[PDB]
């Protein structure tokens, strides 16, 4: 998995160039600096800082807003996922692991995880056992909470710690809360399986993609705008919305007949635009905080193309 | 299942002589089927693709011509009965018949030009996939290779790259790299010329375009001019195929269209940089083939002393001056380039040269108002603005206000 | 236009059977605006619905214009005073194939006699009353005329010479009310009853009345000083039935209700043309139809309030067909909003689709609720119907807002009101369209078949669960009834919580003393002491319950098979109902066991049941829990999505796989995303015997089969289709089965989740295999003359990664396999060679020279070192391979140099 610290550069503003890449060993960290080179080609280079150690495969990556950078020392706090059907959430400094991660409570294999920052360390995971875990680490030890609800890609809303989102595998998008339990529950295309349902950058929309290239948008700030389009190819890795444009989204693919994978940029009103098109299969992709560079993680390397 | 494919293939063989027996099989099948566009529509397309792929896989020329003649008659019998749709392309495996026809047309062109290197390359490609039979049949793969033309085109670049290392490149060795490129271009043109009368494939072209550029630095002028035509013809076909693939999907899913546009624009900019060091006649052909990437044309019309080319490429286009000005502001011949780039900040000289006294005075006033770190420069800008306003032939009230 | 769209004027169901090879050919038909016909036999799998459009629907006298001969398919109708004759093959040619092309003349309308309003209109058609059923056809007019039309075919196919033959009277008292048709010793023997109470027996040879019987049934009788004029006239219906060689007749006799049972035996001799040795029975009158079968007489009744009442009278001097019918039970006025099933429209859709009785009523309601756009029947497929209904319901309820928020309390109330209105509309549209019509029996299947109005049903006897759920050395009855009554009084939230808790107890079960602490949240006070006082005053309880449960394990006798559409659907519905009843009984038993042995989280209150007082209930609760899980899985499974259609012989014939319109048109067995239940019934009288009996015996068996039936069903369904529901079925199944993990891995790999498939395959590679899924790994582990725990799987993964195109993953797997070598055997060179090959193919770091110098110093394996050196030299590493070779041994370096210097090909 490959995901940049988008929340740290928005709700805080410190570690914005940090990029986590979870593999089979542990999770490496990179730095994106703006050097000279050429401004027309790419004015942002990738520099490998350090790489932590763990000993288990990391299926996901989700950074929190408590990451800071002081001189050469750098305290990070990201929530990954172990290979033994768990959702770890450790906090290491630079390269040495100062704290462990005792993750235990998942009955089946995990699918998605997120991390928020309000009163301490709130993490929401989703497994395949029809249960939605909600770990909350406050000042008095921790508090575990489980709910009978199927999830696949849980994600908290922007600038709203009391609200969250959870997308089921059958196509149900429920918006539960931390006080009133569930509030609303939407449903997209029920004929095919759903992918994810993450919010936009304006903190007022909810875009939900499916596995059969079926995307639906529901913006609340646009007087209830219900748009619905379709992509070119199937999106196995769901989609990633932009950090500045709420009507823009990128979804990767992978044609096995031609041995080439493309990442179409879905936009409401614009035509079909495929700026990315490598000859290898892509494992993950994540957009930067400047809405211009795309950090796409492959099977053996990690590219950084600027559109 | 297997009962539908065995029944649909039996009616196609008897349709060439009669029509009353084949019309009764489709009407009963349409009533016995579920008639659904969700999962029932994919069962007919999977059988049609299997029936069309079996006809192309069964006198090397006669056997290839008979399959191509029988494949064309199967499309008319299916269209006359219907079979009014059943589209099952999706990923990898209406477009299936076109792809099969293109593969059959490209496989027949390679058999007519059988040589010593082509046969060796075909044998090496057949031996790398699986094993061949020892009981004669020294071909070695025709029916099993015509259905999968992408494997023979991708493996052709590995055979020519292995012989180029021990060739010490030298005069006669350069013809082997051009003979394969000419055959590849002839095979690619056959698949594109037949369509008008209706990751692995792009890598082989990208590697050939890079290998042909390294051999032009140590060859003759005629050889370099001949080798640059095949690469240009391949690039013009690749750009057209990319445009046709991008124009077939729009409206919904804007993220994919935005991601494919960047990949298509990055591929055209890399090929224009490698061809700029050679002949300048290929730029016009590339622009006529693909009406995109104007930054290459703007650089080609500025690096040389061709002042009429920039006007000819702008008078026969749509909103080309606005793009040319934006490309010049973001970057004899040198004077023209400086005048084209001078649009912002230092624009008073350009406005005075292009007969625009009022525009020059306005630009000088704006520069003097924006400047606040040099009294001498602020006074010089004010004096220039006053001189331009005095030289301008405007109204009396405007002159008094200035 | 909504109430007059569907309904049907009458219903006719034919069915012939040959006495030579037992050829079965049954087919159903419907009336209304268009002549509809569908195949519903019980022998012949792929069928299709036929709809013959008419000019004036079915304009006749009332319930006539419905005749069918023994051949398939010879039908005869009469609409707008025009007799029709359809001759086609709707049994093994047109209906068996999916083609809709016909190059032969099937319709041949003709007019024999002057049938009109002012001349002589027909009243009762009977084409089987004559000799040749496919040529001759008798008709009865309202003025007492019995005409015929012998249309014999000539040499050309199509043209036929109709022989006009009539025999009218001269008075209106000789009008036939209901004519019968029967064959005795291969001879046409017709028996009709005139309006003057005269049973006349006509012959097809002489075309005249052969016998005549007088019956006094028109005098004015008085009962309790009340003169009642017996002039009862029924609309069509039937007043004469047949079985084999004899016929039967009955009279309503005014408003008495005693009916009759006059079964006349008509022997074919020259001394007894008509003899009746039967008086009258005490059964009710047959207002709809009556089908006699040897000794059993199946009668059907219908009231004026659209209420049917079927009753069987088996004259066997012992027991008859005692059966009670149920009325309309409304179960949609209870609100529920707990866990499990969330949202609002999904629960309503699941509750509406759990009935399986309405078809066109839901579509009509959805079309009427959406104004300004009411089209025809353009839905066709039923997959998008639910989505269209949801989109129409979501676009009609406006959501009220407030202060920058959404009022969910008003939205939920509006959704509940809309759901209640839709349920009321569906109940009102189906109450006036689902009623009885006629009833016909088949001699080949020998089953009591029923024909309603747009809903093909069947009659079956009451089982044990159906009799125990009705709440009607002899014990274990009152306690079970009390437990059922206590479980039936629970709310919907408690039932949903119990279902959610039982659905998660498949893999990680925890059957202990936790149900008593969870079932006590219903605010129960004076309900536990009354049950404890009754449970404490009983001697042998567990021993009797075990015996009653063992006498109930179901066992079959002579197993059979089937292969149709309607019969398969009825069998699937019956199996689903039996599974639901078993699940309810298991839930009631579990609730009773939790209420009896509740303890109370105390030692003194728990030591009374563990002091060797009884025989416990560990194995009793384990098989009960297994049966409850199986019944829950069967109830979750619908009834469509079959598998193959291979009709062999006895206990080998399967049901129809498709037999639908398209893939998205759920007509019989097409929806595979939420079904997978027809395959288990197809792979395992024939709903009575023995298709349902075999399924019940397979579901009730546990340790006798040796494996779970759910895993086998999932593995058999994954071989055809149903790839979307396989991932949901493998996640809710048990992990105790050996093939369950393989099925889950296959479903995860076929859907795109490679990580889940890899994690499922890595956890099962240390035990056994799954045919080709691990045959290579098993062979590689057996070739080493040992049994590796985590080394063989790692070596296989490294080989698979190296044979695909990877380099870093294969090298990492080889390094892990070399590090984790707990065998310490002599076959450790296979991992070292693989690690050396991976290091030579990858390279990168300078660690590749350490393995080559180590593999060549232990044995004489110089080929691997030479290959590694060649790979390092060809991978452009002239400045790196020269310094890495100096840190190795001198002899190995000299050998590598001597092997590399022998080159007979000099290139660039």
């Amino acid at each position: 998995y490959v995901h940049v610290v988008e929340f740290n550069p928005f709700e805080n503003g410190d570690s914005g160039n940090l990029i986590a890449y979870g593999g089979n060993n542990y999770v490496v960290i990179g730095t994106c600096t703006f050097q000279e080179e050429e401004a027309d080609v790419e004015g942002i280079q990738y520099k490998t800082l350090r790489t932590f150690h763990h000993g288990v495969r990391v299926d996901g990556i989700a950074w929190s807003p408590e990451t800071r950078l002081d001189s050469l020392p750098p305290v990070i706090k990201f929530c990954t996922s172990a290979a033994d059907m768990k959702i770890r959430l450790f906090t290491s400094d630079l390269q040495d692991k100062n704290e462990y991660k005792v993750l235990e409570g998942h009955t089946d294999f995990i699918n998605g995880l997120v991390f928020d920052p309000k009163e301490g360390q709130e993490i929401a995971s989703v497994s395949d056992d029809h249960t939605c875990r909600i770990w909350n680490l406050e000042g008095v030890q921790t508090a575990h909470f489980v709910l009978h609800s199927p999830g696949m890609s849980v994600c908290w809303h922007p600038e709203e710690t009391f609200k969250l989102m959870v997308a089921e595998k059958n196509g149900t998008i429920r918006f539960y809360d931390l006080l009133a339990q569930q509030a609303i529950l939407s449903l997209e295309s029920e004929q095919v399986p759903l992918m994810s349902a993450h919010w936009c950058l304006k903190n007022t929309f909810k875009v939900g993609a499916v596995a059969g290239n079926d995307w639906l948008i529901w913006d609340i700030t646009r007087s209830s705008y219900p748009q619905n389009k379709r992509p070119v190819h199937m999106d196995r890795a769901c989609l990633f919305r932009w950090s500045t444009i709420s009507e823009n989204l990128f979804a990767t693919t992978g044609y096995p007949g031609k041995m080439a994978s493309q990442f179409q940029i879905h936009h409401l009103g614009h035509p079909q635009p495929i700026l990315m098109g490598s000859v290898a299969v892509g494992s993950g992709l994540s957009w930067h905080r400047t809405l211009p560079l795309c950090v796409i993680g492959g099977d053996h390397k990690l590219l950084f193309w600027v559109t | 299942k297997i009962k539908l494919l065995k029944a649909a293939f039996l009616q196609y063989c008897r349709k060439d002589l009669g029509h009353a027996q084949m019309v009764v099989d489709e009407l009963f099948s349409s009533h016995s089927d579920l008639d659904s566009d969700s999962e029932l529509d994919r069962a007919v397309t999977q059988i049609s693709v299997d029936l069309m792929d079996d006809y192309p896989a069964s006198i090397i020329l006669h056997q290839l011509e008979d399959k191509m003649k029988a494949h064309s008659f199967l499309m008319d019998f299916i269209h006359q009965v219907g079979l009014f749709g059943r589209l099952g392309s999706f990923p990898v495996r209406l477009l299936l018949c076109e792809h099969a026809e293109k593969l059959s047309a490209a496989i027949v062109l390679k058999n007519h030009h059988s040589r010593l290197s082509d046969l060796v390359n075909t044998a090496i490609l057949i031996a790398l996939n699986k094993r061949e039979y020892e009981i004669p049949s020294n071909l070695t793969p025709a029916d099993v290779f015509f259905r999968e033309v992408s494997q023979v085109d991708t493996i052709c670049e590995c055979l020519l790259e292995h012989e180029e290392q021990v060739l010490r490149d030298s005069i006669e060795w350069a013809e082997v790299v051009i003979n394969v490129n000419n055959i590849l271009k002839d095979m690619l043109q056959a698949a594109s010329h037949y369509r008008q009368n209706r990751r692995t494939v792009i890598i082989r072209q990208h590697e050939i375009v890079l290998k042909v550029a390294y051999p032009q630095a140590d060859s003759n002028l005629r050889n370099i001019v001949t080798e640059q035509l095949v690469a240009l013809i391949d690039c013009f076909l690749d750009g057209y195929v990319s445009q046709l693939k991008s124009v077939d999907k729009s409206s919904n899913r804007e993220r994919y269209d935005n991601l494919e546009m960047e990949y298509l624009q990055k591929r055209s900019d890399l090929l224009s940089p490698l061809l700029s060091l050679g002949q300048y006649l290929w730029a016009a052909s590339l622009a006529e083939k693909y009406c995109d990437f104007d930054i290459l044309v703007q650089m080609c019309e500025q690096t040389d002393n061709q002042s009429r080319l920039q006007r000819y490429m702008t008078q026969f286009a749509d909103q080309n001056f606005s793009d040319f000005l934006f490309r010049w502001y973001l970057e004899q011949h040198g004077q023209l380039a400086n005048f084209l780039q001078a649009h912002e900040h230092l624009s008073w000289l350009h406005e005075i040269n292009s007969q625009e006294l009022e525009k020059a005075h306005a630009t000088l006033l704006g520069l003097a108002n924006m400047e606040t770190r040099y009294f001498a420069k602020k006074k010089t800008l004010l004096g220039l603005s006053k001189l331009a306003a005095l030289a301008s032939d405007f109204s009396e009230d405007m002159l008094q206000e200035k | 236009k909504y109430s007059e769209s569907a309904g049907g004027f009458y219903y006719v169901e034919s069915g012939k059977l040959f006495s030579v090879t037992r050829n079965r050919f049954i087919h159903w038909k419907t009336s209304g605006d268009t002549l509809e016909l569908m195949e519903e036999s019980l022998d012949n799998l792929l069928n299709n619905a036929i709809r013959l459009k008419f000019q004036n629907c079915s304009v006749l006298p009332g319930g006539v214009y419905v005749s069918e001969t023994q051949n398939r398919v010879i039908i005869l109708m009469l609409t707008n005073q025009t007799v029709h004759r359809l001759l086609l093959p709707h049994p093994s040619r047109m209906y068996r194939s999916e083609l809709v092309v016909d190059f032969t003349d099937p319709c041949n309308y003709q007019l024999i006699p002057a049938v009109p309003g002012i001349s002589p209109n027909s009243t009762a058609s009977t084409a089987w009353l004559s000799s040749d059923g496919e040529a001759l056809f008798a008709l009865p007019c309202a003025s007492g005329g019995i005409f015929v039309l012998k249309l014999p075919p000539y040499d050309i196919p199509g043209m036929v010479s109709v022989v006009e033959l009539k025999r009218g009277d001269q008075s209106p008292s000789d009008r036939p009310l209901s004519l019968a048709v029967h064959c005795v010793e291969h001879d046409a023997f017709i028996f009709a009853l005139c309006q003057d109470h005269k049973l006349r027996m006509w012959s097809y040879k002489e075309q005249m009345c052969l016998m005549v019987a007088d019956m006094l049934e028109y005098v004015p009788v008085k009962k309790d000083l009340r003169l009642t004029a017996g002039t009862g006239h029924k609309l069509r219906l039937a007043y004469s039935p047949t079985m084999g060689l004899y016929l039967g007749i009955y009279m309503h006799a005014p408003k008495r209700g005693q009916f009759c049972i006059f079964q006349l035996v008509s022997t074919e001799s020259n001394r007894y043309s008509l003899d009746h040795i039967s008086s009258l029975f005490t059964s009710q009158e047959t207002l709809i139809d009556f089908a006699l079968t040897s000794t059993d007489i199946w009668a059907l009744w219908h009231d004026a309030e659209n209420q049917t009442v079927v009753k069987y009278i088996n004259f066997e001097h012992n027991v008859a067909g005692q059966w009670n019918p149920v009325f309309m039970q409304p179960l949609p006025e209870e609100e529920i909003v707990i866990r499990d099933d969330q949202d609002p429209r999904e629960m309503y859709l699941q509750s509406l689709f759990t009935p399986g009785q309405f078809t066109n009523e839901a579509l009509c309601k959805a079309l009427q609720i959406f104004c300004r756009g009411t089209e025809r029947n353009l839905d066709l497929s039923w997959s998008e119907l639910k989505k269209e209904v949801t989109l129409a319901v979501e676009n009609e309820l406006q959501g009220s807002v407030t202060e920058y928020e959404f009022s969910q309390e008003e939205f939920r109330n509006l959704q509940q009101e809309f759901w209640c209105k839709f349920y009321a509309c569906c109940l009102q549209y189906q109450e006036a369209l689902s009623h009885p019509l006629a009833l016909h029996l088949n001699p080949h299947t020998n089953m009591v078949c029923l024909l309603k109005k747009g809903y093909l049903s069947f009659l079956i006897p009451s089982s044990l669960v159906d009799h125990l759920y009705l709440l009607p050395a002899r014990d274990v009855i009152c306690l079970i009834k009390c437990l059922r009554l206590i479980e039936e009084s629970v709310t919907v939230d408690m039932s949903v919580i119990m279902e959610m808790s039982c659905y998660n107890l498949q893999s990680p079960e925890k059957a202990a003393e936790q149900i008593l602490e969870d079932m006590i949240t219903i605010d129960v006070e004076n309900v536990m002491e009354d049950i404890c006082s009754k449970l404490q005053e009983i001697r042998n309880p567990i021993h009797a319950i075990g015996l009653l449960i063992r006498e109930m394990n179901i066992r079959m006798n002579l197993t059979q098979l089937y292969g149709s559409n309607t019969a398969g659907y009825i069998v699937c519905r019956g199996v689903h109902k039996i599974a639901s009843t078993r699940f309810l009984i298991c839930r009631d038993l579990l609730i009773l066991q939790q209420l009896l042995m509740r303890l109370g989280d105390a030692v003194i209150w728990g030591t009374g049941q563990l002091f060797q007082a009884q025989q416990d209930l560990l194995h009793r609760t384990a098989p009960l829990l297994l049966s409850y899980y199986l019944i829950k899985w069967g109830s979750e499974c619908l009834a469509t999505d079959v598998p193959l259609d291979t009709l062999e012989s006895n206990l080998q014939h399967l049901s129809v796989l498709e037999l639908t319109d398209s893939g998205a048109l759920m007509a019989n067995r097409f929806v595979s995303s939420p079904q997978t239940i027809v395959e288990l019934f197809f792979q395992e009288k024939p709903e009575m015997i023995t298709a349902i009996t075999s399924y019940l015996l397979q579901l009730l068996w546990p340790s006798n089969p040796g494996c779970l039936f759910l895993e086998c069903l999932m593995g058999n369904c994954q071989y055809v289709q149903l790839q979307d529901y396989i991932q949901l079925l493998h996640p809710w199944c048990q992990v105790n089965v050996g093939s369950c993990r393989f099925m889950l891995g296959r479903c995860y790999l076929v859907t795109g989740e490679g990580q889940k498939a890899l994690e499922c395959f890595c956890q099962a590679a240390s035990e056994v295999g799954k045919e080709e899924f691990l045959d290579r790994l098993i062979r590689s582990e057996d070739g080493e003359i040992v049994s590796t725990p985590r080394l063989q799987y790692y070596d296989k993964v490294l080989r698979l990664l190296d044979v695909i195109g990877l380099p870093e993953l294969v090298i990492q797997l080889a390094t892990s396999a070399i590090t984790e070598a707990g065998d310490d055997w002599k076959s450790q060179a296979t991992l070292r060679t693989c690690i050396f090959k991976h290091h030579l193919d990858l390279g990168h770091n300078s660690q590749a020279y350490e393995a080559l110098t180590q593999i060549p110093d232990s044995s004489r394996q110089l080929d691997c070192l030479r290959q590694l050196v060649v790979v390092l030299c060809e991978r452009s590493q002239l400045q790196d391979l020269v310094e890495f070779p100096y840190v190795n041994l001198h002899n190995e370096v000299v050998g590598i140099i001597e092997s590399r210097a022998r080159a007979v090909d000099l290139m660039t």
